[PDB]
RNA sequence: AGGUAGAGCACUGUUUGGACGAGGGGCCGGUUACCGAAUUCAGACAAACUCCGAAUGCCAAUUAAUUUAACUUGGGAGUC
RNA sequence: AUGUGGCGUUGCCCAGACAACGUCGAGUGACACUGCGCCGAAAAUGUACCGGGGCUAAACAUAUUACCGAAGCUGUGGAUU
RNA sequence: GACUGGGGCGGUCGCCUCCUAAAAGGUAACGGAGGCGCUCAAAGGUUCCCUCAGAAUGGUUGGAAAUCAUUCAUAGAGUGU
RNA sequence: GGUGACAGCAAGGAGGUCACACCUGUUCCCAUCCGAACACAGAAGUUAAGCUCCUUAGCGUCGAUGGUAUCGAACUUAGUUCCGCUAGAGUAGAACGUUGCCAGGC
């Protein structure tokens, strides 16, 4: 009997998601890679409605080399339509997930960008 | 002449509800009395260490449901 | 001589005697049968001489079942004492019956043997009776 | 649409509730009377003490 | 097997109830398909020599103010002492 | 807001009849019925069992009707 | 307990069912939920519970009406607030 | 010393939890049941992770079972008092 | 596919490198008797399983209509009447999710 990942990523996010939310003064995004690509999508809580998006399998960055430099480039893309409007204090939702490699760079790619994490 | 071995008891807590749905209430107003958590804390509502629920806004209590039995208790700002 | 093997209290309440039978009023574990249609505290000892006057009757060719069981225990006091020195000590168990409830039950014999049968220990038991048969209808 | 109230009983052996609903219908004395509006308000009244009163449809 | 079935006039109440059910009626329902909610009042030396022979389960062709019903024996409640229905349940099942 | 009456056994304990084979056991290691616990289809009971729950009573809010009280601060008591 | 009261079905049916060792003719005999009874129930001054007299209704019931009945309410005059 | 179904003898006297207590709170008796007069520098804080007694399954000595893996296994685990 | 508002458990049926999983790994950051877990590096082959499409109501979830009592009031001292509010069982019946805001692709 041998169990899939997903399943307990979902319960952690229900878990450890209990405090965390945003308020379109302080929005928050999260992060989600399976295996192969990364997502990233920011809400607002409140009203449940979609306002940014980073993606990783997206046209625009589509390249191969490495696993981290495409963490990279999504954090300081989607940080460009961050600086357009709402640059100020947001928060950085971790999914399900530890705080180590592509999460990282994922985050520092994000930071050193103009936001507010 | 006798020998009773009961007699004891202790003080009764007036523990339970302490404001009524629907009224007003102020900021930091002890909504119910509890041991443990009968009820939850809910939006502007907090709880202390004997497990009291009080209010943290000048509104209006409402009482809830939570999820498929638990409950909850909110104050809800404009009067 | 029938009790509970061990009872979680010792000291508890009168039950009830006014209503109706709870449960427990129709014929179906054997063929004819026998039912209250009054109240009253039905106690160890005279289930006991019923059951005697039944088995001591059929010579052990039939079988009764016993559909009432003592379960509550009660207690008295010392021989005519002053009030107000604690609960007594226990005395007997009862078992309460209401009008309905079938008190005893037997099966396998012929319906007239029974129609005595069950006339013999409605003496020795202080709630009028009353003769009943599987129903039908 | 109008009735015609009348104390017909005495409020001496009843509850405190029943002798409160018979001064808020404005009866005083046995044999008194009021004429008020029907209105399901008063008819909550008369019915919680109808044991006490007569009412007719003026 | 043609039950002669009267209805129950609107809000019987509980005293207007149990004292019809003294001159020997005992109250019922039928429902399911092809049918609606009806309050009914029906005869019970009648109903008993209907269920002495055609067993607990079976046919039943009762009249129903203005036409005709093919239901079944469903639920009883029937009181112990003083034995008399109390009662009787049917389903038009069509 | 809340667990009383009633009812209900799903949990804790009581329950009577009716149940199933592995096994200590019958023996000369075994059979097998038989002793005990277990699970099992089968059904009554509770102030200190409940999940399924009233009528009333409680708190409150009101552009929802009739009514005449209510509260605060002082003087004076009696009552236990 | 065969005291009696219906609604009841019913086994044997006036081909002659219960008796008398064939006479005999009108129902037979059973089995129950309910109504009034039944015995059930046996202390000390003096009848002794309608309170008394007395009553077969002047008992108990139901359905209408009449009347009597308080310092309650209404009339009439007065007082104090 | 007091309480006390007269007093004496006997028992008790402060605090905590539950029934009685009649679905808000409160509520008595020499009514029915148990606890306390502490313990822990972690059994406290905060970031992570992580999740069954029992049964069934088999398993080198197997006090049967502790130690070993698999099917469960509703939390029945467990939580210092 | 992601997040986000008020129906399950399983049981036969099928369908595909667009999904995501199944796998290749010890090679690296991670990382524990064990890369069984967790990491990261593959992307060869792939719906066999998870995912995923009715689905069976068999298990489960809801839930009628009838109406089987307890405030009030008399009668009475043994529970009977007139009221008003109606349960728990239990029948019928439904029911194998309504579906909120984006990507991609329509």
């Amino acid at each position: 009997s041998k169990i899939d990942k997903n399943k307990v990523r979902l319960k952690r996010h229900a878990r450890v998601r209990t405090n965390l939310s945003g308020t379109a003064e302080k929005p928050r995004l999260n992060v989600y890679r399976s295996n192969k690509h990364i997502y990233a999508q920011i809400i607002d809580d409140n009203k449940g409605v979609t306002l940014a998006q980073a993606s990783s399998k997206d046209s625009d960055i589509a390249t191969t080399a490495t696993k981290v430099e495409l963490a990279t480039k999504v954090g300081e893309a989607i940080a460009k339509k961050a600086a357009d409007k709402g640059i100020k204090e947001i928060v950085f939702d971790r999914g399900g997930y530890l705080y180590h490699g592509r999460v990282k760079a994922l985050a520092e790619a994000a930071r050193e960008s103009g936001l507010e994490f | 002449v006798s020998s009773t071995k009961n007699g004891r008891d202790s003080e009764s807590k007036r523990l339970g509800a302490k404001r009524a749905d629907g009224q007003f209430v102020t900021g930091g107003s002890i909504l119910y009395r509890q041991r443990g958590t009968k009820i939850y804390p809910g939006e502007n509502v907090g709880r202390g260490g004997d497990d009291t629920l009080f209010a943290k806004i000048d509104g209006v209590v409402k009482f809830e449901r939570k999820g498929r039995d638990k409950k909850q208790v909110s104050v809800y700002a404009v009067a | 001589m029938l009790l509970p093997k061990r009872v979680k209290y010792r000291r508890q309440h009168r039950p009830k005697t006014t209503g109706r039978s709870k449960g427990g009023n129709y014929v179906t574990f054997g063929e004819f049968g026998l039912q209250a249609t009054t109240t009253s505290w039905i106690t160890s000892r005279q289930i006991e001489s019923a059951r005697i006057a039944m088995t001591r009757y059929m010579k052990r060719g039939g079988k009764v079942w016993i559909k009432i069981f003592p379960h509550t225990p009660y207690t008295k006091k010392p021989l005519e004492v002053r009030m107000g020195a604690g609960k007594g000590a226990v005395e007997g168990w009862i078992a309460v019956v209401k009008p309905g409830r079938i008190l005893f039950e037997v099966a396998g014999v012929s319906e007239e043997v029974a129609r005595e049968a069950l006339r013999l220990a409605s003496h020795k038991l202080p709630v009028k009776t009353k003769f009943v048969k599987r129903e039908e209808l | 649409a109008k009735l015609q109230i009348t104390l017909t009983r005495s409020v001496i052996g009843r509850p405190e509730t029943q002798r409160k609903t018979v001064e808020a219908l404005g009866l005083k004395k046995t044999n008194s009377s009021v004429v008020v509006e029907d209105n399901p308000a008063i008819r909550g009244q008369i019915n919680k003490v109808k044991h006490l009163v007569t009412v007719e449809e003026k | 097997a043609s039950l002669k079935s009267i209805i129950r006039q609107g809000k019987q109440t509980r005293s207007d109830l149990k004292q019809l059910r003294k001159s020997g009626k005992v109250p019922a329902v039928v429902y399911g398909y092809g049918t609606k909610n009806v309050s009914v009042k029906v005869d019970e030396v009648e109903f008993i020599k209907v269920i002495r022979e055609v067993g607990r389960n079976g046919v039943i062709e009762l009249g129903v103010g203005s036409k005709t019903i093919k239901v079944m024996v469903a639920d009883y409640q029937f009181d112990p002492l003083k034995n008399q229905i109390t009662h009787i349940d049917f389903l038009a099942i069509n």
